[PDB]
């Protein structure tokens, strides 16, 4: 609780320096416009990654370019019922990519889901709102699984409930 | 604080005219339109298309009234007009990658193309067979030339690149140019000669914006370390670097000379300054915020907002600054370097904003500009 | 609905609309109507060697040899009586409606059609309830294999009679899930006290069990039911043979709408995120 | 092999069908008379 | 009990039919809607309720579902396309576990599809079969190859071929689909928008302007079974109303309804909408102040748009399907329209070519067979009882590493 | 312009267009469709092709050699008529082209024909390749065209064509076209092979490229969604073309993923160009020109290079590595690829105007007849 | 599609588009007299059930003008006969509907002043008008006899369910 | 067939980037003796700015580098709340630079309550020297 804050202001406060962005062309294969965070041709159009981290399982890593940024997050999952939940929904919005513009298919070993955000989205959009989408996204994933676990369980009471009656 | 909005999609360069009456911009696509001023607003007067790819560089020659296109089909194209048509002529540049920057020279003999294939291309006109012909400067270039500037003797150029540096040039050509004279910068002329070399080391920084003072002795420039830096050559070649606090800059101009404006990523011109001692500080940004923000929401009322905000933290809507994204082109808007006094901003928010030093001066209390 | 039914509704339809036809003199209409049911059953509805007049109701089931050993026959003799015929090629139990003798009153014929399925397994509940019924002890145990994997053990005592189901979940969150459904059960006699007592087990077979080659495995639950004589005298055992065999497509359907109604409610939060990131556009 | 299998079962569409020589449903309905169809 | 047969499902606009494979005729034809409480507050998507205890176990689909008191009735297909995802999967759910009494970890399935469908929507049912009910295979169809399957029955041994046009109706829009070699051309797909329920409420508003004594509330239910008992297709009009005026005791019929709220009867005459119905397909201007064009032309468009090789097997096979086509001497009249027009057509071209050409005349066959109201789930009861269904259907494996996008494309029959 | 007085005309015939123009000119004069008309008298050229609802339409030339002579023939005095040219068929010298691999009938049919019935004062042939490379302003290269039905490699050596190197691939934009049809119906969209063949056409001249690593762009096309296309179709349907961009214009390189048995353009151009002499190797592999319509993908001549890299690499050097970059190439694409062929055809009427042995005279065909034709070389 | 009359004789007179078909009636007028079994009015009381509801007429000739013309009365004739309840006072309404003056073409009164032409002089006008009211007495002595039903002596409800139908969205009374 | 496709050529390219390296190996870091003095005696403001001397931006050994992180994360992580932004205040822009590289090396590998003691200096450090440092940062060549 205590943590949260300064934890979503690291975030914050790292992510704003990460999306300077601008447009920039292939100098290895002619007429082509590749985002250089997947391909890694050329070393000196790379930054250096970085991680923010709350306690052991929940972090962020963040990875950088000229015209591509990359973002990672671990899911806090307490037991099993939370994470077979967690697998549930980020399976069922990775199905969904082409309709977000902004989500991996699949995420980096170790993760949970990765953004990859490109220059022409930030031509296309502003940049404050992609952030406030960013840690309106982190915010609102815990809350939801919360109320859906609440809701198998109260859903199970009365299922057994109205068994045992009949009989 | 002029603000006019043209168009929802960004604009990737501008340029004037001389009587600074109409302008040439590309709507992020591959045709180039020319608007007019009538009466009291904008019409479209013209438009351009020969490209095929992504349009990255235009420039407007103040004389002969010709304008130069490069564009990412590693092609070039120069359109002068006839009876009211705008008719265009193919460079050959023999290139293999896309091309970045171009910049006419000042006394419109040639002009310099920056592109992507570890090379500077100088473009002059042969008029016994025709047609435009060009010669290449290569080494000790590594990667993209991001940004170029000519010396006032017609001689000398700028370039920055990736490979986080900032050189010196010449570029002398015998069929064209005269024989040039000496400079604090170097005494040996020959075309290609590398007379400076300047960078940090150890410290990595893209050089985004290269520009030359009026008199040509003194170099700035400006990289993705937020950091601006000042080179003089008189005084055995002394580099000035000041840190800043914000985000990288993307422009840079001197406009007069002991003063720099810049802009770049946090949407809004600052000023600094340079004294003959050679200590660079930070003066103040230019773009004060509005009216106050009407006393910045009543500074007693937004200081307990902050704290209202440390109980319920939201997001502004709309920024106070009056560009709503990155600013990527500066430019002078009167008379020339010599004297300024009043320039021109362009954005990715689709918008051109005019400025006037002597509003600034009247509006920011304790501002000097000299 | 909450609660499964009990008879079919194929069989009622079918021969109701017969019925109808046959009760008001039209004529009659072939039919050839071949269907399954819970727990790999087939039924067959047919005419005898093309006759029209005759309609004919046949079942298949692979373990009627170990229902055979209880005394299933003298059931059904009692149940329907002259219904009942010799059985059909490549079926168990058939039978025989002429539509020229029928009763006037049809809903009972229908209704008892309906219970084939019912009155097939009624009969080794009411075998061992007889044991505790009467006394006896030193019985055996009777073993039903009422699908391939799955197992019925019905044993009876002095007080007691104990039911216990094996089962196997084919999926790993339907695991997790049955484990809270039945934590929910075991906890559920909080609020009526004449409830039966319900213990559930995991990977590992009950004590009594561990005479018998019960599987042991990740996926194999075993669930125990403790009746009473409360439940098991001769006015209060026709509703308890009618909730006790139908327990496991129970818990199995209520598995698979809690996990449609969880993909119901990811689409809202899915909308307003598209919503959001669509408002984020300079239009 | 989308073709071999899809062929075979072409084949199995062709040798399982039957034919009927039944009248009709259309035809236990009453209707306008035949001789001014032409 | 060795092996099960597969379910069969065809889903529409006004009727769902759904049964085993292997048989002839499907065990439930139902209305496809969905009855739900809506005791809330109306139009709140934020209040719509939150199921703390089963509140989304309270519903009734099939004919249950008409004229509920305290509940509302939802339509959630509008086209052949579905709306909404969530009625949908729990219709399916009343579907699996009431009527078919299937356990759905044990049985193939089989459904179908609309012509114009996009590899989204197959992606999404998909979805819903394999990850709420976990069947071990799946496999969509395309109707228009399974009523030229079903169309077989009624042709010799040496003449069954893949190749012709399926002109479909039902309740929602007309259908002129060609087909070349179980492939279908889908860039000549062509619509009408006349069905059932145009023919129903043109019925409704002639008898309302005519007769009296019909109450308010059984009007459509009237006007549904005068349509479906007495109703034919005359080959001229002016010689329909001579018949009509001079002999009114042959072709003038009585309808007997019975009233719900009082338990009392009433008698109503049928006159002249028994030939009126049916011939807004050929005149739809009588109803339709848009569309002033036959089915006869439509059909000829669709052929004439068609490459050239393939031009003359389609005129030598054209297959009625769906319920709408059921009326008497339809195949008749559309066969004599489209002759007409060819023969028009050619004596045209043979008089502005002077004797430079002569080609030969054309065979135009429209064919009446005896499964034509429910040829779509005879097709497809028919493909699914071979042995040769289990190889090309899907497994639940191949959407388990490969993903969904197994479900894109089918292999097309 | 001659001392004579006699007129230098430049006619190029490419199978879609036929242009002509004079000697010395930088751009065409006039641009025609070929084509012959009749109605359902006899109109050729222009005016057959916007009235072309009434005129059966006849294409006479397929691939570059002549089919129907009669219809050329037509097009050839609707081409010198007073309307287009308006010149004097015994007063005018004629540059032609032609294809290569060309049989020799038909060259002695064009030249009778040219000699006989017109009656030219000075009449010469020319392989396009050596027009191409005199409009570079080159005399040693490589050419590699790729139109429409075939592929051609052909060296040219020192001013004239090599003819036992030349090289023919029988692959080209129509199996591209085929193979994208099945690729695209294999993700469910309902397409015909005869019916949409000027849709994907269309699909493929806008969004088809090259791929430089395939491994590179398979994890991109399975992993994001960046190369998700939209396009709209006539009737009004918008599909999303995604991995099958790439995927394509491989059948270029993989011949066997269209059941075509043999090697890959690469190949083929090593095999040429090993197979010459060893002291002109290195004069062969600075100067290749790429040409024709399917050769205007994006990134083809960095495949190209890197597949010439690795060949090299194994079968010459057998493995060793730091003689690597002593090899040097050069694949040169045009910025200019519209009238390249005209204006090599214009440059070389021009430079080659007055000097006797470059014309073929009437006189000596009237003398010898059949025999002039051994005086190209 | 509609149907068309048959009667065209290249003999026939035109009072402009019109075509001056001969009629059997006993009031005065200045058309010629049939000798003939049918005319137009036969024609139209025969052709009205099937083409009042149509929509799109498409004109072949001049007679099918003055077809158009009665068929557009005979909905005006239904209006009169809904409210009657027996013969006489029948023929008596009649009479005084066909007294009363309509609007002719050339007025704007008329709806279908496209396809219709006007008259140029006042003879025409004249034997125009004379010939519209002999046609319009005719017919509605024609329909007094076949909208009525002997056995009951009431309006017919077979012939009484059209009133509500307008050819092609017209009226001669109008709103 | 394809056996010459395995073979990746652009890494041998004359051309490509090439990183230029500055200084020896001789850099050792900052000595321990005078920090653990200084925690000793407990002059915390005097620990933190004797730690931050000497930083091992050159030496391309990692034990070095392992060894300097240690030693300023074991002297960052015994700080009371209230005496950060006296200590905080007390540096120059350097010094603000290299806390904030200090403070993300520590972020890799985190145990016991470590996190919230770096989240509030990370939150100091960033009200002093804004988000140019983070800036700086990201774009560094050599790493501490
Ligand atoms: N003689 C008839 N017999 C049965 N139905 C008839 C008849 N005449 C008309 N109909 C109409 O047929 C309709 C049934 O259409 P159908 O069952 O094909 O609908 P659907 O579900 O939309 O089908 P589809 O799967 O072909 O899209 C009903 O609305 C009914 O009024
Ligand atoms: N931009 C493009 N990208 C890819 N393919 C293209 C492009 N433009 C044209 N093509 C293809 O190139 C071919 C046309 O080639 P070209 O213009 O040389 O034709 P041609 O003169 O008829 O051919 P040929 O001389 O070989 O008979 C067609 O297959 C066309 O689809
Ligand atoms: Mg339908
Ligand atoms: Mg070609």
């Amino acid at each position: 609780t205590a943590t949260l804050r300064p934890y979503l202001s690291a975030v914050r406060a790292t992510l704003q320096a990460a999306l300077c962005l601008e447009n920039f062309s292939s100098q290895v294969v002619e007429r082509h416009n590749k985002p250089e965070v997947e391909v890694r041709s050329s070393k000196e159009l790379l930054l250096q990654p970085v991680t923010i981290s709350r306690n052991e399982k929940e972090k962020v890593l963040i990875e950088g370019s000229i015209n591509s940024v990359r973002v990672s997050i671990a899911v806090k999952q307490a037991d099993e019922i939370e994470k077979i939940l967690c697998h549930k929904f980020m399976r069922f919005m990775m199905m969904r990519a082409e309709n977000f513009f902004i989500l991996r298919r699949k995420p980096v070993e170790g993760y949970d889901i990765s953004f990859l955000i490109t220059n022409f989205h930030t031509e296309q959009m502003y940049k404050h709102k992609l952030v406030d989408f960013v840690i309106h996204f982190m915010e609102e994933i815990d809350k939801e699984i919360s109320e859906m676990k609440l809701s198998v369980n109260a859903r199970a009471r009365i299922v057994a409930e109205e068994f045992l009656k009949n009989f | 604080m002029s603000l006019h909005q043209f168009l929802l999609e960004p604009i990737t360069c501008h340029a004037w005219n001389r009587d600074r009456t109409q302008i040439a911009l590309s709507p992020n696509n591959h045709e180039v339109h020319i608007y007019k001023k009538n009466g009291g607003q904008w019409v479209k007067a013209h438009e351009l298309k020969e490209h095929n790819g992504h349009i990255t560089g235009i420039d407007w020659a103040p004389k002969s009234d010709r304008i130069v296109t490069c564009g990412a089909d590693r092609n070039a194209y120069v359109w002068s007009q006839k009876d009211g048509v705008w008719k265009p002529t193919l460079v050959i540049l023999r290139i293999n990658r896309a091309a970045t920057f171009v910049k006419w020279s000042p006394l419109e003999n040639k002009f310099a193309v920056g592109s992507g294939a570890r090379l500077i291309s100088v473009c002059y006109f042969e008029s016994e067979n025709d047609w435009w012909v060009s010669k290449h400067i290569k080494k000790p270039i590594r990667s993209t030339v991001l940004s170029l500037d000519w010396h006032p003797n017609n001689v000398l150029l700028a370039a920055g690149s990736c490979d986080f540096k900032c050189r010196v040039f010449s570029a002398y050509i015998k069929e064209v140019d005269e024989k040039p004279a000496s400079t604090p910068w170097g005494s040996k002329m020959p075309f290609g000669q590398l007379m400076s070399e300047f960078g940090g080391s150890g410290t990595g920084g893209w050089v985004h914006g290269v520009s030359f003072s009026a008199s040509g002795s003194r170099l700035a420039w400006v990289s993705h370390d937020s950091t601006v830096s000042v080179a003089d050559a008189s005084k055995s070649v002394q580099v000035s670097t000041l840190k800043t606090e914000f985000l990288p800059l993307l422009s840079v101009s001197f406009v007069s000379e002991n003063s720099v404006v810049a802009a770049g990523h946090d949407c809004c011109p600052m000023l600094f300054n340079y004294d003959d001692r050679g200590c660079l500080t930070f003066v103040s940004k230019l773009d004060i915020p509005k009216q106050s923000i009407q006393r910045n929401m009543s500074a007693m009322e937004r200081f307990r907002n902050m704290d209202k905000r440390a109980t319920t933290e939201d997001r502004n809507t709309a920024l106070e600054t009056l560009h709503q994204n990155s600013i990527t082109q500066v430019s002078i808007y009167e008379v020339d370097k010599q004297d300024c006094r009043k320039f021109c901003t362009t954005g990715i928010d689709g918008a051109m904003t005019i400025w006037d030093f002597k509003t600034l001066e009247s509006s920011i209390q304790g501002l000097r500009i000299m | 609905m909450i609660l499964l039914e009990v008879n079919n509704r194929i069989i009622e339809e079918t021969l109701a609309l017969k019925f109808e036809n046959a009760a008001a003199g039209n004529k009659p209409e072939a039919v050839e109507v071949t269907f399954a049911d819970f727990d790999g059953v087939l039924y067959h509805i047919s005419n005898p060697n093309g006759d029209k007049t005759k309609v004919m109701v046949s079942i298949s089931l692979k373990f009627y040899k170990e229902l055979q050993a209880h005394g299933a026959d003298e059931l059904l003799k009692r149940v329907y009586g002259s219904y009942l015929v010799n059985p059909e090629s490549g079926y168990n139990v058939s039978l025989l409606y002429d539509l020229e003798n029928l009763p006037a009153s049809k809903d009972s014929i229908v209704h008892q059609a309906g219970m084939l399925k019912r009155n097939c397994f009624a009969s080794v509940f009411e075998k061992y309830f007889q044991f505790q019924e009467e006394g006896k002890e030193g019985e055996n145990r009777a073993v039903i294999h009422y699908r391939d994997d799955e197992t019925m053990y019905v044993e009876s005592k002095k007080d007691r009679v104990t039911v216990v189901f094996s089962t196997v979940f084919k999926d790993d969150d339907d695991v997790v899930i049955g484990k809270v459904f039945m934590q929910e059960f075991k906890e559920g006699r909080r609020a009526s006290h004449t409830a039966p007592q319900v213990l559930f087990s995991h990977r590992e077979p009950p004590l009594e069990l561990k005479d018998t080659d019960a599987a042991v495995g990740d996926n194999i639950g075993y669930i125990t039911f403790v009746l009473f004589p409360r439940h098991t005298n001769a006015s209060a055992r026709d509703n308890t043979i009618n909730l006790i065999h139908t327990f496991r497509d129970y818990l199995h359907y209520h598995i698979k709408c809690s996990k449609a109604y969880i993909h119901t409610r990811m689409r809202a939060k899915t909308s307003d995120f598209l919503k959001v990131l669509n408002r984020a556009r300079p239009d | 092999s989308d073709q071999q299998k899809k062929e075979e079962l072409l084949n199995a569409m062709v040798a399982k069908l039957g034919n009927r020589e039944d009248p009709l449903p259309q035809d236990s309905f009453e209707g306008v008379d035949e001789d001014e169809w032409d | 009990a060795g092996r099960l047969p597969a379910c069969v499902v065809d889903c529409g606009t006004g009727y769902t039919k759904l049964g085993y494979a292997g048989n002839t005729e499907p065990q439930f034809i139902i209305p496809s809607c969905i009855a739900i409480k809506e005791s809330a507050k109306v139009g709140d998507q934020a209040q719509r309720r939150v199921m703390k205890g089963v509140d989304d176990l309270d519903f009734f689909i099939g004919d249950e579902a008409i004229e509920k008191p305290t509940y509302a009735t939802k339509w959630p297909i509008r086209h052949g396309i579905v709306e909404d995802w969530d009625l949908m999967e729990r219709f399916m759910e009343q579907v699996i576990f009431k009527y078919l009494r299937a356990e759905p970890e044990d049985h193939y399935f089989l459904l179908t599809e609309p012509p114009l469908n996009t590899p989204e929507n197959r992606e999404y049912t998909a979805e819903i079969m394999f990850e709420s009910f976990n069947v071990p295979g799946l496999y969509i169809a395309v109707q228009a190859v399974l009523a030229l399957a079903a169309s077989w029955t009624s042709r010799q041994v040496g003449e069954r071929t893949l190749t012709g046009t399926v002109i479909d109706s039902g309740d929602g829009v007309t259908h002129v689909i060609p087909v070349a070699e179980g492939y279908v051309i889908g860039s000549c797909i062509k619509h009408i928008p006349i069905a059932g329920r145009d023919i129903t409420y043109f019925i409704q508003q002639l008898l309302r302007d005519r007769e009296v004594g019909i109450p308010p509330e059984q009007s459509l239910e009237t006007a549904k079974a005068v349509k479906e008992r007495y109703s034919y297709v005359c080959p001229d009009l002016v010689k329909e109303f001579n018949k009509y005026d001079t002999d009114g005791s042959k072709w003038i019929k009585q309808y007997t309804g019975i009233n719900a709220i009082s338990k009392k009867e009433f008698s109503i005459d049928v006159g002249y909408e028994r030939f009126l119905g049916p011939e807004i397909f050929f005149h739809p201007e009588f109803a339709n102040p848009d569309f002033t064009q036959p089915i006869s032309e439509v059909v000829d468009e669709v052929i004439q748009n068609c490459p050239i090789d393939v031009r003359r097997p389609l005129y030598k096979n054209i297959v009625l399907s769906g319920g709408s086509t059921m009326f008497r001497d339809f195949g008749r009249r559309l066969q004599r329209d489209l002759k007409r027009t060819v023969d028009a057509r050619l004596k045209l071209s043979e008089e502005l070519s002077g004797g430079r050409l002569k080609p030969k005349p054309i065979d135009v066959q429209v064919i009446t067979h005896h499964m034509q109201r429910y040829a779509v789930w005879f097709g497809g009861s028919m493909l699914a009882s071979t042995p040769e269904f289990y190889q090309v259907c899907h497994t639940k494996k191949d959407y388990e590493e490969i993903g969904p996008s197994i479900c894109r494309h089918n292999p097309v029959f | 312009m001659d001392s004579q007085g006699r007129k230098v005309v430049v006619c190029d015939n490419g199978t879609g267009f036929v242009k002509c123009g004079y000697a010395g000119s930088n751009f065409p004069e006039h641009i025609f469709p070929a084509l012959v008309g009749r109605p359902i008298d006899l109109m050729v050229g222009d005016e057959a092709s916007e009235l072309r609802s009434m005129l059966e339409v006849n294409y006479p030339m397929e691939n570059g050699i002549v089919r129907n002579w009669d219809d050329m023939k037509h097009l050839w005095d609707y081409t010198f008529g007073p309307e287009k040219l308006n010149i004097d068929t015994r007063n005018c010298k004629i540059l032609l082209t032609e294809p290569p691999m060309n049989p020799t009938k038909n060259r002695e049919k064009i030249v009778e024909v040219m000699f006989e019935t017109y009656q030219f004062s000075g009449v010469y042939v020319a392989i396009q390749a050596v027009l191409t490379l005199y409009a570079q302003g080159l005399l040693t290269g490589v050419v590699v065209d790729s139109g429409d039905g075939v592929t051609h490699i052909c060296p040219v050596y020192e001013g004239f064509s090599l003819p036992h190197l030349t090289r023919r691939l029988d692959i080209a934009g129509r199996d591209i076209t085929r193979y994208l049809i099945k690729l695209l119906l294999l993700r469910g969209y309902a397409f015909n092979h005869s019916a949409d063949f000027e849709t994907v056409r269309m699909i493929k001249e806008k969004l088809c490229y090259v791929g430089y690593n395939i491994e590179q762009e398979q994890k991109l096309a399975l992993e994001t969604t960046v190369l998700v296309e939209s396009y709209t179709l006539p009737d009004g349907r918008i599909i999303k073309v995604g991995g099958e961009r790439f995927e394509a214009p491989e059948a270029l390189f993989q011949p066997h993923l269209i059941n075509v048995e043999g090697v890959g353009v690469a190949e083929l151009l090593f095999n040429t160009i090993q197979a010459a002499d060893i002291d002109t190797r290195s004069e062969f592999y600075k100067h290749i020109v790429l040409s024709g319509g399917s050769t205007m993908y994006p990134g083809l001549p960095s495949r190209l290079e890197r597949e010439l890299k690795q060949l090299y690499l194994e079968r010459v050097l057998k493995g060793d590595v730091e003689k690597l970059s002593k090899f040097k190439i050069r694949i040169e694409d045009p910025p200019r690829r519209k009238h390249m062929v005209f204006l090599g055809g214009a440059v070389l009427a021009d430079i080659m105007k007055d000097k006797d042995n470059f014309w073929m005279t009437r006189q000596e065909y009237q003398e010898k007849g059949v025999r002039v034709l051994e005086k190209l070389g | 599609p509609a149907y068309h009359s048959s009667l065209m004789d290249p003999d026939t007179k035109l009072i402009g588009n019109m075509a001056l078909l001969p009629i059997r009636s006993q009031f005065k007028g200045p058309a010629p007299r049939e000798t003939k079994d049918t005319d137009i009015v036969d024609e139209a009381i025969y052709y009205f059930k099937a083409n009042v509801f149509f929509k799109n007429y498409e004109i072949k000739n001049e007679a099918d003008r003055t077809l158009i013309y009665i068929t557009l009365y005979i909905s005006e004739c239904l209006k009169k006969l809904q409210k009657c309840n027996s013969k006489s006072q029948g023929e008596k309404e009649m009479y005084t509907l066909g007294i009363t003056n309509f609007p002719i073409p050339g007025e704007p009164g008329f709806p279908l002043n496209a396809i219709y032409a006007k008259p140029a002089n006042k003879q025409e006008d004249e034997v125009m008008r004379a010939y519209l009211q002999q046609l319009r007495q005719e017919t509605g002595l024609r329909l007094c006899e076949k909208v009525f039903d002997p056995q009951n002596d009431k309006p017919s409800k077979w012939w009484t369910c059209f009133v509500k139908r307008q050819f092609m969205n017209k009226s001669l009374s109008g709103p | 067939s394809a056996r010459f496709r395995k073979v990746d050529v652009g890494e041998y390219d004359e051309n490509k980037f090439v990183d230029e390296e500055d200084g020896g190996d001789g850099q050792a870091g900052p000595d321990e003796g005078e920090v653990d003095s200084c925690l000793r005696q407990g002059n915390m403001t005097a620990a933190l700015q004797a730690a931050l001397k000497n930083p091992p931006i050159n030496t391309k050994s990692q034990a070095v580098k392992d060894r300097a992180g240690s030693i300023v994360l074991k002297v960052l992580i015994s700080f009371k709340a209230n005496d950060i932004e006296k200590a905080v205040q007390s540096l120059d822009k350097n010094g603000v630079d290299l806390l904030m590289k200090y403070i993300y090396k520590g972020f890799e590998s985190p145990s016991d309550n470590s996190s919230a003691v770096l989240l509030q200096w990370h939150e100091k450090a960033l009200a002093a020297g804004g988000v140019g440092s983070i800036v700086r940062v990201l774009t560094a060549r050599k790493t501490v």
